[PDB]
RNA sequence: ACUCGUGCCCCGUGUGGCGAAAGGGAAGCCGGUUAAUAUUCCGGCACCUGGAUGUGGGUUUUGCGCGGCAACGCAACUGAACGCGGAGACGACGGCGGGGGCCCCGGGCAGAGUUCUCUUUUCUUCUUAACGGUCUAUCACCCUGGAAACAGUUUGUCUGGAGAUAGGGUUUAAUGGCCGGAAGAGCCCGACACUUCUGUCGGGUCCGGUGCGCUCUCGACGUCCCUUGAAAAUCCGCGGGAGGGAAUAAUUCUCACGCCAGGUCGUACUCAUAACCGCAGCAGGUCCCCAAGGUGAACAGCCUCUGGUUGAUAGAACAAUGUAGAUAAGGGAAGUCGGCAAAAUAGAUCCGUAACUUCGGGAAAAGGAUUGGCUCUAAGGGUUGGGCACGUUGCGGCGUGCGGUUAACAACCAACUUAGAACUGGUACGGACAGGGGGAAUCUGACUGUCUAAUUAAAACAUAGCAUU
């Protein structure tokens, strides 16, 4: 088995208290689909939180980073933060939230 | 081969012979 | 202010059509001073001239209909316009079948399940309209070897 | 057409060097009667015969 | 352009009157070293995998030849 | 050869020019650059012809190379007069197979659109030139051997004692795989500088599948003719054996590398509801190349992407009479010279089909039935595996001696075409587009073809057949 890790960094909105991680961690748990179904997150996906406004994800199956980016935008749209925050890839397997100008 | 091609080769031989004479 | 020259120069530098060139509405005076190709490039880098994206044309409905027909959903009698031979020509059906039947006989003869005298006789039977498909040929071979056993 | 011969090229050169107005100082000479150019030609008006 | 197989022939090529210049290109992603010499009619390329002979080869070249290093993103 | 042009010696059947920017024909590709040119300028990397020529290699000690049974191979590897041969060099149509480009499907990394709800979602980029090296690819040819219980074999019946099947080889033909060219280029993201002058730096630029698909090109087959489908310049091979040449040098070695040069004229732009011809910025006329998605048999009609237009004097009102588009109760040609105009029929599947006839037709004769949506069922294919006993080889892969025909099994992969059943609806379903009215007879020309450009397309002309001079 091969394990992949993905990191989402939201330090700036977390420090400004506009984006909270606990709801984001909750949003990922009951939304990610495994084998076509929701709620099948068992011993294949890990959703631990590092704590400093960062979420860490461990996958044992074939998961794609673009899938995670698709979910993050969906969360931002729901909370109506789309006009100030954008999600950008800074390195391999890491996605960061940044403010507009 | 064409005649112009053969004319070049015998022309070179004649020049070389007169030059090697001039050398000698 | 007349900007026809600038729009023509922008399309050449951006490598697009003139219908895809965007000029900043609030910088017309600044854009009008660009007369060379070098100055057009600098205004592109600074973000006053951009290339617009293409218009949407998706095949979602197209490939949705294709999948529904793989399980027989939109192929009734009220959905056909050409003739049967136009949709599936008979000459293609015949050509496929002969290649299938001739491929089998070479396989059996090479392994050893039949000999050349039975191979030749079955070959000309297949050229005639004897065996309907691959299953019919195989059943005929088994009965032939059963009676040859006695 | 882009394909041209040298004789036709020579003719076209002369036809456009003969298509300018008269200079201004010609009109101030004593006993002058020339007003304009009476042989002006335009590609949309009159066809030159080769 | 033509390829050279061994090292001995490539050294003999560089000892020719019509040898104008030479350069070294290294591809770190695939770990290759390429030696190119510019002659009258052709450009000759020699491909090496290791890196313990590149400097050995470099010092064996004649001293009058000009060798560059092919910087990334060559200016127009 | 000339002392130096003057002079000698051979062959002789024949002896002008113009005429093609679509015929024949030596040689260049990629990236960048301008307000306006570029296969022509800049950078890199090549090629052809002609002319001089030196090194390396090759041949020759008895003079002009070796190898293979053979088809033939190899970096070279003498060859005059005269002669023979090949290339240039050729029709239309039909189905089939290989290759490049386009279209289509699945996965991944980046960026963008939508997000009340749904959608691991929708869209875009992911490229590789000329010129070379190396390994291969139908036809055909060579060696062994000797076929009837005849065999091989195409979608399409051709091939073989004038030598098949089979085993092993040689060779024409890349727009095929890998390498040089070449990632240093081009393209997509991100982060800083910068009045300008100026820019600078990080990442990425992958992996598979499918087909009666469209377009170009190549190959092997076939059909047709009382029709058999250009010439010349130019380039090569061979038969012959004239002349010439070394033993320390010689070499008119079609091998590798090296030196020099390539004059003259055209090249902007349009090619058409405004750049040509029609008196004009005229709804007319005027030869070609490239050719996306959906529906569908389809270059039909209808909608969309790239690219391109928004240009044809306008504003207000809704009388008669018009031009163009349409619908009408009941009757159904009573109108009119005359059914003129309009209406009615129409795709596909399954039934059914007369008189007459030159036996080929008439024939889609005439006349009937079905067709949507959803949930299922069945059929039509490809690839890979097969048990012992010896010896070699970093589970070996095989040199074998065998045994056997799994009462045909297992795993994986992939589009479409056809047939049947249940359920369901204001009985509707080729729902727009697209799309034959039919029958019984008379006159006349056999048929297909042709003409009065601008009032007549016909029973007129031509035609095969027949006869005469
Ligand atoms: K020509
Ligand atoms: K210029
Ligand atoms: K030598
Ligand atoms: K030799
Ligand atoms: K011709
Ligand atoms: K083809
Ligand atoms: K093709
Ligand atoms: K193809
Ligand atoms: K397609
Ligand atoms: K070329
Ligand atoms: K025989
Ligand atoms: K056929
Ligand atoms: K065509
Ligand atoms: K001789
Ligand atoms: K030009
Ligand atoms: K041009
Ligand atoms: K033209
Ligand atoms: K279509
Ligand atoms: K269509
Ligand atoms: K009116
Ligand atoms: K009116
Ligand atoms: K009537
Ligand atoms: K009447
Ligand atoms: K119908
Ligand atoms: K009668
Ligand atoms: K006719
Ligand atoms: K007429
Ligand atoms: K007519
Ligand atoms: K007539
Ligand atoms: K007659
Ligand atoms: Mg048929
Ligand atoms: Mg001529
Ligand atoms: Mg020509
Ligand atoms: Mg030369
Ligand atoms: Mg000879
Ligand atoms: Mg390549
Ligand atoms: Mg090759
Ligand atoms: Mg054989
Ligand atoms: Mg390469
Ligand atoms: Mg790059
Ligand atoms: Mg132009
Ligand atoms: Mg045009
Ligand atoms: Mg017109
Ligand atoms: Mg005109
Ligand atoms: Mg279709
Ligand atoms: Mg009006
Ligand atoms: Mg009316
Ligand atoms: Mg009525
Ligand atoms: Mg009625
Ligand atoms: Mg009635
Ligand atoms: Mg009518
Ligand atoms: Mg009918
Ligand atoms: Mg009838
Ligand atoms: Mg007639
Ligand atoms: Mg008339
Ligand atoms: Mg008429």
């Amino acid at each position: 088995k091969v394990t992949k890790k993905f990191i989402i960094n939201a330090s700036q909105p977390a420090s400004d208290k506009i984006f909270d991680v606990s709801a984001f961690e909750k949003f990922l748990n009951e939304r990610i689909k495994v084998d076509g179904r929701v709620g099948n997150l068992g011993d294949v996906i890990k959703i631990s939180q590092i704590g400093d406004g960062k979420v860490e994800i461990i996958a044992h199956n074939d998961l794609s980073g673009r899938y995670l980016k698709y979910l993050t935008k969906k969360f931002l749209k729901k909370m109506q933060l789309r006009d100030w925050l954008r999600v950008v890839a800074t390195s391999k397997g890491v996605y960061e939230l940044k403010f507009y100008n | 081969m064409r005649a112009k091609w053969r004319k070049k080769r015998t022309r070179r031989l004649k020049r070389k012979r007169r030059k090697v004479r001039a050398r000698s | 202010v007349n900007l026809r020259t600038q729009k023509r120069l922008a399309a050449s530098v951006l490598g697009c059509g003139e219908g895809k060139v965007w000029l900043d509405p609030n910088e017309v005076s600044e854009i009008s001073n660009a007369n060379s190709r070098q100055s057009i490039r600098k205004l592109v880098a600074d973000g006053l001239i951009i290339k617009k994206p293409v218009t949407m044309h998706s095949r979602s409905r197209a490939r949705e209909l294709n999948l529904a027909r793989r399980i027989g959903r939109h192929r009734g009698f009220g959905k056909r316009k050409g003739t049967a031979d136009a949709r599936m020509p008979q000459q293609v059906l015949w050509m496929r079948r002969q290649r299938v039947l001739r491929r089998l006989l070479v396989k059996y003869r090479a392994s050893g399940k039949i000999d050349k005298h039975l191979y030749h006789e079955l070959y000309h039977l297949a050229k005639g309209n004897t065996f309907k498909h691959k299953r019919a040929l195989v059943e005929h071979i088994h009965r032939a070897k059963a009676e040859k056993a006695r | 057409p882009s394909h041209k011969t040298f004789r036709i090229k020579q003719k076209l050169a002369k036809a456009q060097k003969q298509n300018r107005p008269i200079p201004q100082w010609i009109r101030l000479r004593t006993g002058n009667t020339i007003r304009y150019n009476a042989k002006r030609r335009h590609w949309r008006k009159t066809r030159l015969g080769l | 352009p033509q390829e050279v197989s061994d090292i001995k022939k490539f050294i003999e090529i560089c000892r020719r009157k019509d040898a104008s210049s030479a350069r070294i290109k290294k591809n770190p992603k695939t770990q290759q070293i390429k030696f190119k010499v510019r002659c009258q009619r052709f450009l000759y390329t020699l491909v090496l995998k290791d890196s313990d002979k590149a400097e050995k080869l470099k010092q064996s070249l004649p001293p009058n030849l000009q060798i560059k290093d092919v910087p990334k993103r060559n200016k127009r």
